[PDB]
């Protein structure tokens, strides 16, 4: 139960970081298209 | 090489025609299939058709009896007698008007009892939907939606009707101009349906004898009520009944009995319930008022001749296929044919395409459509089938 | 629409043919219910708590069924790499190894045929490839090969190479490992061929009994380079 709590906390901080990076890349992509149109 | 072309292929294709025949040594059926697949179960599963199952010919139940079963059985006309059949099923499947597989000496129960009906009405279900949609029927959009909320939401989700506590309408008549109208949108309805779609053409119900039409109407209603919901289509109800007008010698009674008995069947004394029926005719003024009673004729879809917009839309619909020099004047074409029907318009585009393919052309022109319309609507104007039928008289 | 859900619900007409209806009362049919929210949810639908029939069933029975529903979630958001991770996240934190493994497989499925600059499939599945159990261990790698099949990246392929060299009891797991490695690359693959044939001699040479053994390790040799 302790191992799984440390594991799920490590996974969380990995997912929360990946979601931020995906959102930042998605915003950069969109900004290029919206500037071409 | 050119006249020498016929020296390479023959040497192998004749050999091909030899080995394909040499493999084709399981044929000449005259009542068979390929016996590697026809007699694919030509093993003992052939003998078990013999010793486990025995004849078990048809029968007819007549009457029940008290305590121990001792039911009375008709064969067809052979004998009319009382036995107890067997014991492998509980004695609760026996009801009068049913047919068991019964032997001649042991009288085994075999299978439970299915009803017997005419093979003609079994054939009469079409089980095929024509490739017409709700998109390729234009000019009658409000007629379209009026039939959309007859054969959909009862077939789809019933929680709306249950929530409002409203029984959906049953008797719907769809009608239009003669010749152009109800038939093809009925094919569209049969395309978009899911349950069975029982065809009825009114001319076939008349028989050589008297009262048989009542029997097949009873049978078709019985096989319809075997289903939860099933669609019934009626065509040309004018011949299947006009009115009770008898005077002196009997006139047209033989169809009158059929129309009145279907009138009894539609209304009163625990009706079909979840069965949707619909009728379309050619002249509405001649129908009987009792058939015209709501509860059998609740909705009154009436199609008219399209004014301009339906004509433009059908011009779009039939003519997305023929070659043209891009630009068109379809609206002025519709203005050229004010009182014109849809199949007439399709005939106009057909003859325009025929004029295009006369000598060598591949794309019809605006003057080609003019040459279509003038030799359709105002050269065949003598008959046109419209004027005595727009009054429906 | 997002929730058509009709072909299952089309099973309404047949109940009144042959007599009484509602005779279907088994449990395996609930597996099909997964596809009822699974197969329809392809092409960018969404099931906000419409997987609740799968949710309580994921809390009811069938460990393999929990894995089944959690894997069917990855069919939901196919190719939505940016939005799909946020919908799968809620399951990565499950108290069930079947649900958590099915959510890892869902992350793999969402990336299948899409090369995202953030590598969210490799970055989430990596930590589970050598995991102690099997739900997160075995299913920890199948989605990653699905995510990184056409983008034939050898770097993560080397990361999944020692799974063949794990030499643990992986009678089901090493076979599907050969599936996942071959999913990235099969045929003219330097490490994948050697790892499978050596493991085949190491365990499958002394026991050749059931098709789980030698119908998946032969798939890792040359299926990608069959052309
Ligand atoms: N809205 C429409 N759009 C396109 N074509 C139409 C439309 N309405 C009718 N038609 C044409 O009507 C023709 C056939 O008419 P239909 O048979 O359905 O009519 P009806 O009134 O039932 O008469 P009948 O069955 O006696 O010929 C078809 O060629 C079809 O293209």
């Amino acid at each position: 139960d302790r191992l799984r709590q440390t594991e799920n906390r490590a996974t969380r901080c990995k997912v929360e970081r990946l979601q931020l990076l995906l959102q930042q890349k998605r915003l950069r992509r969109k900004a290029r298209r919206d500037a071409r149109g | 090489y050119s006249r020498q072309i016929k020296q390479v292929e023959d040497d192998i294709q004749q050999l091909l025609k030899k080995i394909n025949e040499l493999t084709g040594i399981k044929e000449s059926d005259t009542g068979l299939a390929p016996p590697a697949l026809w007699d694919l179960a030509a093993d003992k599963q052939t003998l078990q058709s013999e010793q486990p199952l025995q004849v078990a010919r048809c029968t007819k139940i007549i009457n029940a009896d008290s305590e121990d079963p001792k039911y009375i059985i008709n064969v067809k006309q052979f004998a009319k007698f009382v036995v107890d059949l067997s014991d492998q099923v509980a004695p609760t499947d026996i009801e009068e008007g049913m047919r068991v597989g019964v032997d001649r000496n042991k009288y085994q129960i075999h299978i439970p009892l299915p009803p017997k009906i005419d093979p003609t009405v079994t054939m009469m279900q079409v089980e095929e939907k024509p490739d017409v949609t709700y998109s390729d029927v234009g000019g009658c959009k409000e007629q379209i939606e009026k039939l959309r909320e007859v054969v959909e939401t009862p077939l789809l989700h019933p929680e709306r009707f249950v929530n409002l506590g409203i029984e959906p309408p049953k008797g719907v008549l769809l009608f239009g101009p003669p010749g152009t109208g109800k038939t093809l949108c009925a094919r569209a309805v049969a395309n978009r349906t899911d349950a069975c779609f029982i065809r009825v053409i009114g001319s076939e119900l008349v028989q050589k004898y008297v009262g048989e039409g009542a029997r097949m109407v009873r049978e078709l209603f019985e096989m319809a009520r075997t289903k939860k919901a099933c669609l019934i289509f009626f065509d040309e109800i004018d011949a299947i009944g006009g009115a009770r007008f008898d005077d002196g010698a009997g006139g047209d009674n033989e169809v009158q009995r059929t129309m009145l008995e279907l009138i009894n069947q539609l209304d009163g004394f625990d009706p079909r319930g979840n069965i949707k029926v619909l009728m379309a005719t050619n002249r509405p003024d001649t129908l009987d008022p009792a058939l015209m009673r709501p509860g059998r004729l609740d909705r009154k879809i009436e199609f008219s001749l399209p004014d301009l917009e339906g004509r433009t839309h059908i011009f779009k619909i039939h003519a997305r296929s023929m070659s043209v020099e891009r630009d068109i004047r379809f609206e002025l074409l519709a203005r050229l044919c004010p009182n014109s029907t849809g199949a007439e318009i399709r005939s106009v585009c057909t003859e325009a395409g025929m004029f295009a393919i006369r000598a060598r052309r591949k794309i019809a022109t605006e003057k080609d459509f003019l040459e279509a319309v003038n030799k359709v609507i105002k050269s065949y104007a003598k008959f046109s089938a419209t004027p005595r039928y727009m009054t429906y008289n | 629409p997002k929730v058509p859900d009709d072909i299952y619900k089309t099973h309404l007409e047949n109940n009144r043919f042959g007599g009484s209806g509602s005779q279907v009362d088994s449990a395996r049919m609930n597996l099909a219910s997964s596809f009822v929210n699974g197969f329809v949810n392809a092409a960018f639908g969404q099931d906000k708590l419409l997987t609740d029939d799968g949710n309580k069933w994921l809390y009811k029975n069938k460990d393999h069924g929990m894995l089944s529903a959690a894997a069917s979630l990855g069919m939901i958001l196919l190719w939505d790499v940016d939005g799909g991770l946020t919908q799968i996240d809620k399951y990565l934190y499950s108290s069930e190894d079947y649900i958590k493994s099915g959510a890892l497989l869902a992350c793999g499925i969402v990336n299948s045929g899409v090369r995202n600059e953030c590598d969210p499939a490799l970055a989430l599945l990596s930590d589970y490839v050598l995991h102690n159990s099997n739900t997160m261990r075995l299913g920890s790698i199948f989605g990653l090969g699905l995510a990184y099949a056409g983008s034939n990246r050898e770097d993560v392929l080397t990361l999944l190479l020692p799974v063949m060299g794990d030499s643990k009891s992986s009678m089901e797991v090493a076979g599907v490992t050969a599936l996942a490695c071959g999913m990235i690359a099969v045929g003219s693959c330097n490490g994948d061929v050697t790892s499978t044939i050596l493991q085949t001699i190491m365990e499958k040479s002394e026991t050749e009994l059931k098709d789980t053994y030698a119908r998946w390790l032969p798939l890792g040799l040359g299926l990608n380079h069959l052309g």
